[PDB]
């Protein structure tokens, strides 16, 4: 439960460093952004996933 | 380029964006991020270095204590209960950061660089008195909304926290705002000079949540309103109706209210808790007197008839108007007013038989705190006067706060004047130089 | 000194209106070309 | 060569950083106050 | 004080603030790059 | 009559007055003959004021003992902090003038009258056909008159606390301000102080240089002025030349050769320094003064190595131990 | 204890993300 | 040769790479081996005054100035 | 001949112009910047004031400083080789040598500077106003770093060189001087701050009185490096003042020379002030005040009350200021108001 949090936590943060980095050169460069925005919309939707499993997760941890 | 030098100069970047109706969205989207970004990122900031059992305005919090007003983790006379509250405001703002930053993004490098193709709905256009009519007037509406999810959080969600509080500083749920307009509005006719302080002389709970009731409502009123029309002719032939024009208006519109944050700050003991943020300044120069008229009252001195250097009375003497105050420097801040002092005031000001024998215990500790924590200090955060020595690190956060805001309402005056200058020579069209040919100057009488 | 008083509210009415009343006057329209 | 705005971001954070260690010192040094 | 748990993450958070100011640096690590168009 | 008002609005606007009384000028000129006349009066008849509310009358007017540069006319009473005094709030004149009365109505219609001053540096900008902005560079130094006059004022609970109106009443301002708040230890009077250090040193540059590449047109035994007709076409000096010799003064890119990004810094310069040095005074209204380096360096025992820093505090005490004699009943001075 | 191993990539990401573009060359 | 040019030329970084961090590390060191304290006759943080003494070291004459100064770093000032 | 070799070697138009002057100007210029430099960080003033003055001790670059040379130097010109430090370096900084250093190059490094517009303006044919305008600043360090005190006991109250102990100096005088009721003073203020004015309302003048000569906003690239007209309405300048302030300009060449003259003219008077404070004739007091307060004590101006600011500054600061003089004022000897 606890690494489990400390995982979707810590994950859900190198997650949003990439998409971070990410979703700008994707637009950026339109070498694609079809193909991409295929990346781009996993780690969208994925990550909201992530914030409500740390989300429902916490009120176990703290 | 789609923008570049044969737009505008580089510096001047952001007005190439004054006609790309979509960037223009990406920006104030992901502007509005880097808001919700610093409010989210802050907090959690604050909270990680807040420490329950030390006053909030000794830690150089200012947001933990904007939410503590609005009664939340907060109990008794400002005694922190739960950091949940802090914890959740800062995470969910800071993760909604990213919600719109995405946005931001995306409206500025990928999608439509133009909107009025891509929807005639979001597109618009300056010079369309009804768009831009109606675009306030939904704004107009969100805005109200707002105002009423205040009073919403105060009279069913929990409350505000109220200094006045009758068994003393809590939490308290107000069921029942003031709604009478003649007392709403009052506030607007009030004099913004010593005693009448026009809207900052707020000192209730109830005018607050009454007034904003009334907030929300005239504002959404007007929401429809503009939703359902255009300007008159007066306020055609009136205005200048341009990008630049419209930016300017909202300019000088946030410089007022930034120096009316300013003083709000800086006088008001209500909406801000000295509890949260430190004491005012007129209620630190007071606390110094009550201190040593209590302290020297204790060493047998009749407080009521000392007679200082001047002539005019160690610890009490009279105002312009007859009422009894503290003597001293502090004469100037007779107007000051709150929970810990008020008790002794009589129908005539400081009652002397009070002060003589009613002052208690809990009021002599918080004269001596809020004594010893005026607001006074550093650049480098060394709190007390110039020419105090190091080691207690502090300086209020009404300070703070007061300073940040009149350089910005300031600049944000300038900003007006300048936007507004550009304007009206932009529309009559001369804001790149007087025509070599045609100069006005030129064809008018000499004066000499 | 209560007339004074009056006085001088009438005074500065006069030319706060005048100002007012003034811009509004179609004041954009005042200006070299463009109007 | 060295594309200049790479040069100059560089050199930059190089002097942020330097200048920043000034102020830090500000807390701890012989100019501190402890 | 960041709940327990978060407690790892103290660290990362004292430096989160002052990110806003850095969009506002790199727009000219930008123009830079695209040479002052 | 096209019609009267029509008409009134016509000729106040006029450009052809040979003073531009504006819109803005039909509050600026009657606000600012109070002003003033007021003044004028007061700093030559008024009588003394209790400026502190200690009833220590200060005499400040020529006929009363002053001369011009100690002469001056004082700040409403400390007793009155800010609230409003207008003459309808005395029992009587005597009693106006013991208060300090004229000081408010001074500064207000001043404030109110040099601001229109300003809406008008725009107004006939607009009549003109110019370009804006000059009077966002007359910005500075009314948000300077400003925050001497009713921030500061504001900031510290009273009128009696905005700077005198005089010249060693300045003086006084100054010396105590410095006191209290230690301001040259503040960055932004240090940005101001470049500002005006600068602006002199820029406005000497430029009327150098310039002034010295003058194209010749006059006689050996002629003012070198008479070289220049009032409605020229060309330019009357060799802007080129005077690149030339700046750029070998120095070095040539740190020289300018583009008399409107000469004009620019020429203006942004001072105009932003003293924007600064007026947010300082407006910010140290409010008690955030400027550093306090009071006993940071101390030795490996703990004994307090001084420096400069320590010395300006020796003289900043004495000034705070010695102002207002009479007025402090309590320890500290908040207030 | 040394966070400043955040700082460090936060910091070099903003000039990254322009970079991967001057190399990718493409709409700055 | 137009600074640009230099500025740009990987044989400068090549040099400067080396050369720079070269003159940082000096200095750091001059510092750092209390080297600096003794070209300057500035004191270490233990030698302001004797232990007791709480009088400062004040040169009070110009010619015997020098011999006047040794001598008070004498007292272990 | 290898004279004119020489010459033509030196006027050589390089990157940075050296000539005749730079053989005085670089040499010195440099030791006084580098001197500061040294000492901001490295040398103490400890053996000299009693206080820490570098980076070394802890210092930030607001309370750093080369400080003044003891007072027992008196006006010693302190060379490295000469009787105080006797050859020895460490010595001589300790006996601030590196004060005289900063103030005696950076001296002849004011000459040399001088004397290259001079020189330059000579080569490139212009006229040498901007040499005639540089004598104003040279006054100021010569009569203020030099002159001063000069007339005192000793070096030991010139201005340090540091930004701090240059606030000390205002402050003195302050206090002692009661400089700021000078005549000379007033004019050199009102020079300065007029001369930044004229600076100020020039420009923005200019700016907004411009033709439009490009089809962009950003009005900068629109100009003429090359002459040729007016690229702004003098004319219409002239119309606007005359119509917002009631006076204005109309004579470009007069209006330049005026912004020379303004500036250097206060600085000059400002200059003058200091040469007589120098022996102390200072603008203290004005003696009808004086003798109407003694005789009657409800007499009150703004200028009794500074009077008593400086008596304060002067007697809480002259015990660590003037160390020489081993002060000691008893706390019930001090002045001070009720309370404070
Ligand atoms: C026309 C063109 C105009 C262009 C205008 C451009 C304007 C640009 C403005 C830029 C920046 C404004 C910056 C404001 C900074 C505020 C910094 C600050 O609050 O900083 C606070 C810190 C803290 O300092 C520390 O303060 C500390 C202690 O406080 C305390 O700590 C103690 C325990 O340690 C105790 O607890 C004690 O009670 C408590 O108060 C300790 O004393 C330390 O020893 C001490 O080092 O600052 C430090 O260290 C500071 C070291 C500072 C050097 C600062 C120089 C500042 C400005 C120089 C300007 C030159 C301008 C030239 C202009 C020319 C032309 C325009
Ligand atoms: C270019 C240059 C541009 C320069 C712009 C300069 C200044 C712009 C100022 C904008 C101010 C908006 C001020 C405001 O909202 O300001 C509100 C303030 C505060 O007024 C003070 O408010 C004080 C009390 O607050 C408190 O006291 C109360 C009991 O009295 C309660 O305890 C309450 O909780 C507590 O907070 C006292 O009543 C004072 O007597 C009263 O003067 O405005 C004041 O001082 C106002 C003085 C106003 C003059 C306004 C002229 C307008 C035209
Ligand atoms: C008018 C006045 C306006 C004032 C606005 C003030 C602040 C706005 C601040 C936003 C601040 C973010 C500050 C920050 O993160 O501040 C961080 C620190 C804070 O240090 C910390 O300060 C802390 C405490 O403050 C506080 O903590 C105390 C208890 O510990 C009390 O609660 C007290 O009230 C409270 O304020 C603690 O003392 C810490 O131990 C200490 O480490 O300071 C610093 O960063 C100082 C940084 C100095 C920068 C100097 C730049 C100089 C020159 C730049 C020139 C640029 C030129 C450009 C030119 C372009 C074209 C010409
Ligand atoms: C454009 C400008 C460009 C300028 C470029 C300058 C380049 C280099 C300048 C060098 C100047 C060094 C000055 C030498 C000096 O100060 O040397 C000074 C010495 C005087 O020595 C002083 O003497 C004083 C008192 O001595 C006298 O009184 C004492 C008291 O007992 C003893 O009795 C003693 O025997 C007796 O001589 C004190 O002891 C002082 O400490 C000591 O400095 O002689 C002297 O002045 C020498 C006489 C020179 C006079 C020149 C004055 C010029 C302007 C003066 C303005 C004054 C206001
Ligand atoms: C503060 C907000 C801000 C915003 C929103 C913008 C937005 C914009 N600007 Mg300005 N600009 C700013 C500040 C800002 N600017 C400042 C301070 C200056 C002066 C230094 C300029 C100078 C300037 C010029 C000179 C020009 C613009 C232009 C533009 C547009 C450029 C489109 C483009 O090609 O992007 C290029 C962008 C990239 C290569 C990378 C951008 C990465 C950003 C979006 C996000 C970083 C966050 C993070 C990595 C993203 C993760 C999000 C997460 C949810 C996944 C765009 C609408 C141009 C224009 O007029 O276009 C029509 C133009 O010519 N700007
Ligand atoms: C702030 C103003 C703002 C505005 C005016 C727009 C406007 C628009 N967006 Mg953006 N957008 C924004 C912010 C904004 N967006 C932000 C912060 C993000 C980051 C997630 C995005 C991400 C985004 C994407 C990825 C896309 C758009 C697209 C579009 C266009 C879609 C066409 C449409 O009308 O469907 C808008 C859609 C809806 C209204 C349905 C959403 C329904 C649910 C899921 C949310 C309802 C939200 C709100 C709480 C409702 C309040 C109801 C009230 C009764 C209380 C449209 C022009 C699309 C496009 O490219 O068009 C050309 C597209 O693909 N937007
Ligand atoms: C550049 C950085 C900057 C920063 C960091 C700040 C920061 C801040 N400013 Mg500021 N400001 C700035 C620039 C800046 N400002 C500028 C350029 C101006 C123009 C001059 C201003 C003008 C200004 C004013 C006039 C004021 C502030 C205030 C504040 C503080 C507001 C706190 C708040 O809640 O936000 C504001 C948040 C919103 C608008 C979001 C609306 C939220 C509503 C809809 C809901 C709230 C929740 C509800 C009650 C709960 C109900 C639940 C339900 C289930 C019942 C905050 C510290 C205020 C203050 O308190 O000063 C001491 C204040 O009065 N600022
Ligand atoms: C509230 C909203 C607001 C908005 C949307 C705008 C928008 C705009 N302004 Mg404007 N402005 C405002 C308020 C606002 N302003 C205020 C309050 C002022 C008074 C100072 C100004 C003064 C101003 C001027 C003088 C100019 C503009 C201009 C512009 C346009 C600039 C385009 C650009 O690339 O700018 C990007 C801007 C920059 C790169 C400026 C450089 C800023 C540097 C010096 C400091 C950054 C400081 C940072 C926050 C602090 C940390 C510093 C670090 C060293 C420690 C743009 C349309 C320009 C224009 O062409 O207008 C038509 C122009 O010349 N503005
Ligand atoms: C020399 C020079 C210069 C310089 C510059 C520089 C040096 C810059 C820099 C810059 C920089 C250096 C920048 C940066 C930026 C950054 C950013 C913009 C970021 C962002 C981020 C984010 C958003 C993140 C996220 C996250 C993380 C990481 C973790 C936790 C969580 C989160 C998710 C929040 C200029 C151009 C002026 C010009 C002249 C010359
Ligand atoms: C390269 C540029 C060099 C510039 C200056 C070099 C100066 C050397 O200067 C010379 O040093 C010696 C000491 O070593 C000094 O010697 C001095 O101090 C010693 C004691 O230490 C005495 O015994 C001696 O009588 C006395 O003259 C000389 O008085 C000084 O003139
Ligand atoms: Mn005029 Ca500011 Mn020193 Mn309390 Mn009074
Ligand atoms: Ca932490
Ligand atoms: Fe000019």
């Amino acid at each position: 439960m606890t690494i489990l949090f400390q995982l979707a936590l810590a994950a859900l943060v190198i997650l949003s460093f990439v998409m971070v980095i990410g979703v700008p050169v994707a637009y950026a460069s339109p070498q694609d952004w079809d193909r991409s925005k295929q990346l781009i919309f996993l780690g969208s939707g994925l990550w909201i996933a992530l914030v409500l499993v740390v989300g429902v997760l916490n009120f176990f941890v703290v | 380029r789609d923008q570049e030098s044969s737009g505008f100069a580089w510096w001047a970047g952001n007005a190439r964006l004054i006609n790309l109706s979509g960037k223009l969205l990406g920006a104030h989207v992901a502007h509005a991020g880097l808001i919700v970004f610093w409010a989210g990122a802050m907090t959690l900031f604050e909270l990680a270095h807040f420490i329950p059992e030390k006053p909030m305005y000794e830690q150089g919090l200012i947001l933990i204590p904007h939410i503590a007003t609005l009664g939340w983790g907060v109990g008794p006379g400002g005694e922190v209960v739960d950091t949940f509250p802090f914890f959740v405001v800062g995470v969910v703002h800071l993760i909604s950061s990213a919600v719109l930053g995405f946005g931001g993004v995306y409206h500025a490098i990928r999608g439509p660089e133009t909107l009025e193709e891509y929807s005639s709905f979001f597109g618009y256009d300056w010079k369309d008195k009804n768009k831009m009519t109606t675009i306030l007037g939904f704004h107009l509406i969100v805005l109200g909304i707002g105002a009423l999810l205040l009073v919403a959080k105060a009279m069913f969600f929990g409350g505000l926290y109220d200094t006045w509080a009758p068994g003393g500083g809590d939490v308290r749920v107000i069921t029942n705002p003031t709604l009478d307009p003649r007392v709403i509005f009052g506030y607007l006719l009030k004099s913004p000079f010593g005693g009448e302080g026009w809207i900052v002389s707020v000192n209730n709970l109830e005018d607050v949540v009454g007034g904003h009731i009334w907030i929300g409502l005239i504002c959404i009123a007007g929401g429809i309103w503009h939703i359902l029309t255009t300007p008159f002719g007066w306020a055609r032939r009136a205005f200048i109706w341009s990008g630049e024009a419209y930016l300017s208006y909202s300019l000088g519109a946030l410089s007022m209210m930034g120096f009316i944050a300013t003083c709000f700050v800086w006088f008001n003991n209500t909406v801000y808790p000295s509890e949260f943020y430190g004491p005012t300044g007129p209620e630190a120069s007071q606390a110094q007197a009550m201190t040593f008229l209590i302290r020297d009252q204790k060493l047998g001195a009749n407080v009521g008839s000392a007679q200082g250097p001047t002539g005019l009375g160690k610890y009490l003497m009279r105002s312009p108007t007859g009422e009894i105050i503290f003597g001293g420097e502090t004469m100037r801040f007779w107007d000051f007013r709150g929970p810990w002092l008020e008790p002794l005031r009589g129908p005539n000001g400081l009652d002397l038989n009070k002060i003589k024998n009613d002052i208690q215990p809990w009021q002599e500790r918080r004269a001596a705190e809020y004594m010893t924590h005026a607001p006074l200090g550093s650049l480098n955060s060394v709190g007390g006067v110039a020419t105090e020595i190091n080691s207690v690190n502090f300086v209020s956060p009404r300070s703070w706060l007061a300073t940040s805001h009149f350089v910005l309402a300031f600049f944000f005056l300038v900003g007006h004047l300048w936007h507004a200058g550009r304007a009206r020579a932009a529309a009559a069209g001369f804001e790149k130089g007087i025509d070599r040919e045609s100069e006005p100057v030129l064809s008018m009488p000499s004066l000499d | 000194m209560e007339t004074l008083k009056i006085t001088v509210y009438i005074v500065v009415t006069f030319f706060v209106l005048l100002f007012v009343f003034g811009f509004l006057s179609g004041d954009p329209a005042r200006n070299p070309k463009r109007k | 060569r060295i594309p200049l705005w790479i040069v100059a971001t560089v050199a930059g954070m190089g002097v942020i950083v330097i200048v920043g260690l000034f102020f830090y010192g500000a807390y701890a040094g012989l100019g501190s106050s402890l | 004080k960041l709940p327990e748990a978060y407690a790892i993450f103290d660290p990362l958070v004292d430096v989160l603030p002052v990110i806003p100011v850095l969009f506002l640096a790199l727009a000219f690590v930008w123009q830079a790059a695209v040479g002052f168009r | 009559s096209a019609n009267l008002w029509e008409r009134f609005c016509n000729w106040v606007t006029s450009t052809d007055n040979r003073l531009y009384v504006g819109w803005f000028g039909v509050i600026m000129i009657p606000t600012l003959l109070a002003a003033t006349i007021c003044f004028v009066i007061a700093f030559i008849a008024a009588p003394p004021v209790d400026i502190d509310g200690i009833r220590e009358p200060v005499s400040g007017s020529l006929l009363y003992g002053n001369n011009i540069i100690t002469g001056a006319v004082v700040p409403s009473s400390n007793a009155i902090g800010l609230h409003f005094y207008p003459i309808w709030e005395a029992a009587s004149l005597d009693e106006w003038l013991y208060n300090g009365g004229p000081y408010q109505l001074i500064i207000f219609h001043f404030l109110l009258g040099a601001s229109c001053y300003m809406g008008r540096q725009w107004e006939l900008s607009y009549r003109l056909g110019m370009r804006p902005w000059i009077c966002v560079a007359y910005s500075a130094p009314l948000a300077s008159a400003f925050a001497v006059f009713l921030i500061y004022p504001i900031g510290q609970g009273s009128f009696s606390d905005g700077m005198p109106l005089g010249i060693s009443g300045t003086f006084n301002f100054m010396i105590v301000f410095q006191a209290e708040h230690n301001i040259l230890m503040h960055p932004f009077h240090q940005l101001g102080v470049a500002g005006v250090f600068g602006g002199a040193l820029f406005c000497a540059m430029h009327g150098s240089l310039v002034t010295s590449s003058l194209i010749r047109e006059t006689t050996e035994t002629e003012s070198a002025n008479y070289g220049y007709k009032f409605g020229q076409e060309e330019e009357t000096y060799n802007i080129v030349a005077a690149h030339g010799y700046f750029g070998r003064l120095i070095f040539q890119y740190a020289s300018f050769n583009n008399s409107r990004s000469l004009h620019f810094f020429l203006a942004a310069w001072p105009v932003v320094g003293v924007w600064f040095t007026a947010l300082g005074i407006s910010t140290m209204a409010f008690n955030l003064n400027g550093f306090n380096f009071n006993h940071s360096v101390i030795d490996a025992k703990g004994n307090v190595i001084n420096t400069w820093a320590d010395i300006i505090n020796r003289a900043n005490l004495g000034m705070e131990v010695m102002h207002e004699r009479n007025a402090h009943n309590f320890p500290l001075d908040l207030a | 204890i040394a966070q400043l191993t955040m700082i460090a990539m936060i910091g070099i990401a903003g000039p990254m993300i322009i970079f991967l573009l001057a190399v990718r060359r493409g709409n700055l | 040769r137009p600074f640009s040019d230099i500025i740009t030329s990987v044989r400068y970084w090549v040099i400067h790479s080396i050369t720079i961090p070269a003159l940082f590390i000096a200095g750091w060191l001059f510092v750092s081996t209390g080297l600096a304290y003794d070209v300057f006759g500035t004191p270490r943080p233990d030698s302001y005054y004797a232990q007791e003494q709480r009088s400062i070291p004040l040169v009070t004459d110009r010619f015997e100035a020098k011999q006047q100064v040794e001598t008070f770093l004498e007292q272990l000032k | 001949g290898w004279f004119d070799i020489l010459d033509d070697w030196l006027k050589r138009d390089r990157f940075v112009f050296v000539g005749w002057s730079g053989i005085l100007l670089f040499p010195c210029a440099y030791l006084a910047l580098g001197g500061w430099l040294t000492g901001t960080t490295f040398v103490t003033s400890w053996y000299t004031h009693g206080l820490a003055s570098s980076y070394l001790e802890g210092c930030n670059f607001l309370t750093v400083a080369v400080s003044t040379p003891a007072n027992s130097m008196g006006h010693s010109l302190l060379l490295l080789w000469g009787p105080e430090a006797q050859g020895d370096f460490t010595r001589w900084c300790q006996l601030g040598g590196l004060w005289t250093f900063i103030a005696l190059h950076g001296a002849f490094g004011l000459i040399g500077f001088m004397l290259r517009q001079f020189e330059i303006a000579r080569l490139v044919g212009v006229r040498p106003y901007n040499a005639i305008a540089f004598s104003a600043p040279i006054a100021v360090f010569v009569s203020v770093f030099l002159i001063y005190p000069l007339g005192q006991s000793s070096w030991f109250f010139a201005p340090s060189f540091g930004v701090a102990a240059i606030f000390r100096f205002l402050l003195f005088f302050q206090g002692f001087h009661n400089w700021t009721l000078n005549p000379f003073h007033m004019m050199g203020v009102a020079g300065v701050l007029g001369g930044a004015l004229l600076c100020a309302i020039h420009g923005a003048t200019v700016e907004n009185t411009l033709f439009q000569d490009g089809e962009g906003a950003s009005t900068f690239r629109a100009f003429n490096p090359t002459q040729a007209e007016e690229t702004y309405s003098m004319v219409t300048a002239n119309r606007f003042w005359s119509q917002i302030f009631g006076i204005a300009f109309s004579n470009k060449r007069w209006l330049h020379f005026f912004m020379l003259f303004v500036p250097v003219t206060g600085l000059w008077m400002s200059a003058i002030g200091v040469v007589g404070l120098a022996l102390n004739l200072r603008s203290y007091d004005f003696i009808s005040q004086e003798i109407r307060a003694a005789e009657d004590p409800e007499f009150e101006t703004f200028y009794t009350k500074n009077l008593l600011l400086n008596e304060g500054i002067r007697a809480w600061m002259a015990p660590q200021d003037q160390p020489h003089e081993n002060f000691v004022f008893p706390e019930e000897v001090l002045p001070r108001g009720n309370a404070l």
